[PDB]
């Protein structure tokens, strides 16, 4: 019954915009935040921003500043992103999603943007990065696996990991850390504090062959890992 | 970030 309804594949010219939505329901839309991130196929999520329509407080990425703009209409329970002056880099998959990583974590089921030099914005230097490592792993079923993600600063224990299936949205395994989110297998746990964070797999199954990222929510702007895809050797 | 506000 909470859903996050977005809006459908669009096809546009360089140089055009376009406006993404985003429709909540089953929750009071005011009391919690809707964030936008961006994954561009076999790369990294980024975060562009949230808008918090409860005290209407919107924060941005630099990155996106002067591409992406943000509103809610409370009316419709609907956040919309707005994407201006478009050229090929910004042609991804689109996701909206609720509140920072923890019980409320939940996504839309994303939005394609297709789009028929250097105008994009660059991360700043002051940017928390997230190195993963290995962005292929072989396993067999049974064993354990490990994933790394280290961090370039201090980011605490607020370090989040999700997984993917192509055509679906993240799914929330683990926050602060090591606490395992509602639903989740006893087989995934998560360890680590300061730079260096880990999502062990014990027992690993077929149906956990998939993309898995670490996300910091220590400091703005949020950075994700850049992925392990988990296949069968 | 990372604890977040109530409504
Ligand atoms: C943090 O979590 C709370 C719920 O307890 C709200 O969703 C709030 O909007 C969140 N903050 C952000 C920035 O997403
Ligand atoms: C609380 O305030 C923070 C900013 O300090 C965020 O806007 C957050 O989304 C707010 N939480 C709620 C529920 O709106």
């Amino acid at each position: 019954q909470v859903q996050l309804q977005q809006s459908d594949a669009e096809l546009v010219k360089p140089g055009a915009s376009v406006k993404i939505s985003c429709k909540a329901s089953g929750y009071i839309f005011a009391d919690h935040a809707i964030h936008w991130v961006k994954r561009k196929p076999e790369q990294g999520l980024e975060w562009i921003g949230y808008i918090s329509p409860g005290n209407d407080d919107i924060k941005y990425n630099e990155k996106f500043k002067g591409k992406a703009t943000l509103t809610a209409d409370k009316s419709s329970s609907t956040a919309y992103m707005q994407l201006n002056s478009l050229t090929s880099e910004d042609s991804a998959v689109y996701f909206c999603k609720r509140s920072l990583p923890g019980t409320f974590d939940y996504w839309g089921q994303g939005t394609t943007l297709t789009v028929s030099g250097g105008g994009g914005g660059s991360s700043g230097s002051s940017d928390v990065v997230m190195t993963q490592s290995h962005k292929f792993m072989s396993t067999s079923v049974g064993d354990r696996v490990s994933i790394t993600c280290k961090a370039s600063q201090d980011v605490g224990t607020a370090v989040a990991w999700y997984q993917q299936k192509p055509g679906q949205s993240p799914k929330l395994l683990i926050y602060w850390a090591s606490t395992r989110h509602t639903g989740v297998p006893d087989r995934f746990t998560g360890s680590g504090s300061g730079t260096d964070f880990t999502l062990t797999i014990s027992n690993v199954q077929s149906e956990d062959l998939a993309d898995y990222f670490c996300q910091q929510y220590s400091s703005y702007p949020l950075t994700f890992g850049g992925g392990t895809k988990l296949e069968m050797k | 970030a990372p604890g977040s506000t109530a409504p």
